[PDB]
């Protein structure tokens, strides 16, 4: 998937090959082997085949599918794009108000009278006046560098959806 | 070499005791009067005349004429040491740079930053003017007199004398006196708290605190 980098509802290599299984009719033989009693020695292999096929689709969303999904995805995607744009706009404006209006070399300096330093005397503040509205002294500091072996576990996988043709075939099977 | 401490005391004696039969022979001690005006910030520069020094000590005049730079520094320090004795009055606050100095005093309670006067020599009447061709390399460092025509002059520019920095974390201040035609500025705080904790505070230079002087460049040519 790191090589393919495909958008949802497009067919990966696995998807295209799965569709080819349907197009060949090979799936019917899996159902014969699974349903016929005397073929039990092959049924153990068919379990691995079937479980290998369905890996990308969870059963709940797979049960959800239906013929009207085209308009549903189209309309929903326009709505998702709308809220995404709106969120970026809002966050931008908060940052814009927090920053001062005059350019970055306009200068100035203030003493916070009575607020002592780590040293013996009051704090001297060099940044813009507006920044004191939400002040915390740690804002200038970089994060602590972790050791290599100190890092926690992480996921090597991500959620996906296959092409609608594949989804419909998988639901039928 | 001479003991410059003894020379300092001799210079002090000259300033304290010399009178030119001055103010129409009333013997009012010209340099003492000047020190009063300097102490009360009425006046900035002081031109010491070497003909006056010659009345008491011609060997001192000869000592000044060669390696003049030492005696420039010496006379300046002598004047700074004697100035409080001729003060009697408190001066009104009139300058932002001195408002910073006043705040510094209020918070505290180098000398170069406070030394708001200039000291210059007026050449002895023995020394005839040289032409620009006769100032050869045997005169390096010596006091000289030259005569000619001016050709070009620049505008007045601010020349840096001592820089003043502030620290973002510990709230302290630092100073850096300037003497060479170039220098390199400071970056990170050398104070013990920042250093021991390795807290990494940076230094910001303050044009409201540092000291500047009027500077101008000129060229002169032979007749
Ligand atoms: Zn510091």
């Amino acid at each position: 998937l790191d090589q393919e980098k495909k958008i949802d509802d497009d067919a990966s290599a696995h998807d295209q090959l799965l569709w080819a299984i349907h197009l060949s009719g090979l799936d019917d033989l899996l159902l014969f082997l699974a349903s016929s009693s005397a073929e039990e020695q092959w049924s153990l292999h068919v379990l691995e085949i079937v479980s290998l096929m369905f890996r990308d689709q969870n059963p709940e969303q797979l049960a959800g599918v239906g013929q009207g999904r085209l308009a549903q995805e189209r309309s929903a995607d326009f709505a998702e794009l709308e809220v995404l744009r709106q969120r970026e706009m809002a966050e931008k404006k908060t940052r814009a108000l927090q920053r001062g209006n005059r350019h970055s070399r306009f200068g100035g300096s203030y003493i916070v009278q009575g607020l002592k330093s780590i040293g013996e005397r009051d704090l001297i503040f060099h940044k813009g006046l507006h920044n004191l509205r939400n002040y915390s002294s740690d804002l200038g500091k970089q994060p602590k560098k972790v050791p290599k072996r100190r890092q926690a576990a992480r996921e090597l996988s991500i959620q996906r959806r296959s092409a609608l043709n594949v989804r419909l075939f998988l639901r039928d099977f | 070499l001479k003991d410059y401490a003894l020379e300092k005391e001799k210079v002090k004696k000259f300033l304290q005791e010399f009178y030119q039969d001055d103010e129409l022979g009333k013997k009012q001690f010209k340099y003492g009067n000047q020190l009063v005006r300097l102490a009360h910030r009425e006046q900035v520069a002081l031109y010491v005349d070497l003909d006056d020094v010659a009345e008491d000590d011609p060997e001192l005049v000869d000592s000044i004429c060669e390696n003049a730079r030492r005696y420039a520094k010496l006379f300046a320090d002598a004047v700074q040491e004697l100035l409080p004795q001729y003060k009697e009055r408190e001066v009104v606050n009139k300058d932002v740079l001195d408002v910073y100095i006043e705040h510094r005093l209020m918070m505290e309670q180098p000398a170069e930053l406070m030394r708001r006067f200039e000291l210059y020599f007026q050449g002895p009447s023995s020394n005839k003017p040289r032409v620009i061709r006769e100032v050869r390399a045997d005169s390096v460092g010596k006091l000289v007199t030259v005569r000619g025509i001016v050709t070009r002059v620049s505008e007045v520019k601010p020349k840096m004398v001592v820089a003043t920095y502030t620290c973002d974390q510990c709230g302290a201040e630092t100073y850096q006196p300037i003497q060479s035609p170039t220098f390199m500025p400071l970056i990170m705080c050398p104070s013990q708290e920042c250093q021991t904790n390795r807290s990494g505070g940076r230094l910001y230079l303050q044009t409201r605190g540092s000291r500047f002087i009027k500077f101008q460049e000129m060229k002169m040519q032979e007749h």
